[PDB]
């Protein structure tokens, strides 16, 4: 069962250079040719080239015919992607795919290398206490700030997973700091606001992390 | 000659058939190298042609070209393997004998293909010379140039092409 | 190059009813060897690619059927029969015939609905986060469509730009809504220095521009 697993998101400065890779594994490496597709933040993809990892042989795009190098390891059966003088614009995700056996086709994709500064911290977790004006006994709105981690992902339960109805948990933004930030909200009924207690569940795996916020009433 | 043109004919569909075999090759395969030009210096009744089978898989390419080349001589009249030293010999600068030819053969391919001029080229289009070539008066000696592909695997088939068209003289 | 253009770039759709996306390309795709090397790829939201047809029609493999492609030369046409909530997404095309291989710009596919306007909340920073030295407002747009709303800061009456990033969740499985969150991100001096701190929504659904706002030091 053929898989693709790259390597983590990255932050450099305009003028540098970054390495993607692609560890493979399922098939015989040497068989099958490798491209790499980018995908600028809500953009379309673009091809970038290819590699054959029996030869070496390549094939790029002009657009990046000076900036790519595209590198394999018949070993490890990982294929490199080394892009040189990132500009603004070359921040983007950064897929590797594989071919069938006549390289007209992608048939495996991988999972994604956000490439566009800091080192692995677990958040802070900030409770958005609902309103005081709130409406009679209607909906409430109540929530959770999950800010400055790094790297992604957390996750956030309510309630200890029993609370599932209502919840929303918003995708992290990137802040200036190159830390992650999240906000995680439930809405619930105005009355239940002095009955029942709302505790959020954050959990961060890569700092082990564990933080469980009780949002009270104002 | 026609043991000439029959048996570059059984060997012409035998490195296809190894290959689209044992190396996943088809004539569908998007080739990473190409067969731009191809040049005899004294034509004297040949034609060349190129036929793609490529794959990615180049030492797969290689092995298969062995093994097609192994079978078609060893199917050949003891008194037509007699001819075969004296083809090394003009085509590779080589010595041999017929219980040899088929070590000899392959100890040179393997060394030819895996240095660095042939496997550290990547130039997509590549030509093919060959010194001389004759064939009969109204009997063109057809000849064809299986492209695999790769370098490495074109070395191979090449080789095949220099000692074939050396026969024919 | 060949440039693919994907039409149209968005498709509401009813749930288990068709649905057409067509890809034209600015030269024919089909090659000397006969085939037509035309293909559709699936983009599950914030997900990977995900294969789909391949050479005009063929489907890969664990490919529903009610996925079915077609056309020739240089216009053709994917067609979803009938459309589950897991079919929404962006779909590309993308050609292989010509070096080097180019996508179109895609189509989003989703589940179509009646007009929701956004429920609004704001959130002041909490004290605790107060004490940390920086200051972050929140404001919550929730169950929304159309996905198109606009969001903006206020600070003393005075528009805020820059200071601000917002995030928005994928369409619901069950109720086919939007919801949005904006953050203002303020020095904890820069909060102190202001008083009044509004958000303000705009979105088909409400019939003139929504403010939700609060004093610093009060709700």
């Amino acid at each position: 069962q053929v898989q693709l697993v790259q390597s983590g998101a990255e932050v450099k400065k305009p003028g540098a250079s970054v390495k993607v890779s692609c560890k493979a594994s399922g098939y015989i490496f040497t068989r099958y040719w490798m491209h790499w597709v980018r995908q600028a933040p809500g953009q379309g993809l673009e091809w970038m080239g290819y590699i054959n990892p029996s030869t070496g042989y390549t094939e790029y795009n002009q657009k990046f015919k000076d900036r790519v190098t595209m590198t394999r390891d018949t070993s490890t059966s990982t294929v490199y992607m080394e892009l040189s003088s990132l500009r603004s614009e070359d921040t983007a995700v950064y897929y590797c795919a594989r071919s069938d056996y006549t390289n007209y086709v992608f048939e495996y994709w991988g999972q994604g290398t956000l490439v566009t500064s800091a080192s692995t911290k677990g958040p802070s977790v900030f409770p958005l206490a609902p309103s005081s004006k709130s409406t009679s006994g209607g909906t409430a709105a109540l929530g959770c700030l999950v800010k400055d981690y790094f790297p992604e992902p957390v996750t956030v339960s309510w309630n200890s997973g029993a609370l599932t109805s209502g919840v929303h948990t918003f995708p992290a933004v990137l802040q200036s700091s190159g830390l992650y930030s999240l906000s995680s909200v439930v809405t619930v009924p105005s009355s239940s606001l002095g009955t029942q207690t709302y505790i959020c569940n954050v959990n961060h795996k890569p700092s082990n992390t564990k933080v469980d916020k009780r949002v009270e009433p104002k | 000659a026609a043991s000439i043109q029959t048996t570059v004919n059984t060997l012409s569909e035998r490195i296809s058939s190894k290959l689209e075999q044992e190396a996943n090759a088809s004539a569908q395969t998007k080739c990473d190298i190409e067969i731009g030009n191809f040049y005899i210096r004294q034509n004297h009744g040949c034609n060349i042609t190129v036929k793609n089978m490529c794959s990615a898989d180049a030492d797969a390419q290689l092995d298969a070209v062995l093994s097609a080349a192994t079978e078609t001589y060893s199917g050949l009249t003891p008194e037509q393997k007699a001819y075969v030293p004296a083809m090394f010999t003009a085509a590779l600068n080589i010595q041999t004998s017929v219980n040899t030819v088929v070590r000899d053969f392959e100890n040179y391919v393997k060394q030819t293909c895996n240095s660095s001029a042939v496997v550290d080229n990547k130039l997509k289009i590549q030509n093919v010379i060959i010194d001389e070539c004759y064939g009969a008066p109204g009997s063109p000696t057809n000849l064809e140039f299986i492209n695999t592909g790769s370098s490495k695997g074109n070395c191979a088939i090449k080789a095949l092409m220099q000692l074939t068209t050396k026969a024919t003289t | 190059d060949v440039v693919m253009t994907q039409s149209p770039l968005s498709l509401p759709v009813t749930l288990g009813q068709p649905a057409s996306i067509s890809c034209r390309s600015s030269q024919s795709l089909v090659h000397s060897n006969g085939n037509t090397y035309l293909h559709w790829f699936q983009q599950r939201p914030g997900q990977s690619p995900r294969r789909l047809i391949y050479k005009v029609s063929n489907r890969f493999s664990g490919v529903p059927d009610r996925f079915s492609g077609s056309g020739s030369g240089t216009d053709f046409t994917l067609k979803i029969s009938r459309v589950e909530a897991e079919d929404v997404g962006v779909y590309y095309c993308s050609q292989s015939t010509h070096v080097p291989y180019t996508f179109g710009g895609g189509t989003k596919v989703e589940i179509k609905r009646t007009v929701a306007a956004p429920s609004v909340f704001i959130f002041p920073p909490s004290d605790e986060q107060l004490k940390s030295g920086t200051a972050s407002v929140v404001c919550l747009l929730n169950n929304f469509y159309p996905r198109e709303a606009k969001v903006q800061w206020k600070v003393d009456n005075a528009l805020q730009s820059g200071n601000s990033q917002e995030s928005v969740t994928e369409q619901d499985s069950k109720d086919s809504t939007y919801s949005l969150s904006s953050t203002l991100t303020l020095s904890k001096a820069d909060y102190e220095k202001h008083k009044v701190y509004a958000c303000e929504v705009t979105h088909q659904g409400l019939s003139s521009p929504v403010t939700k706002s609060f004093n610093r030091g009060e709700c």
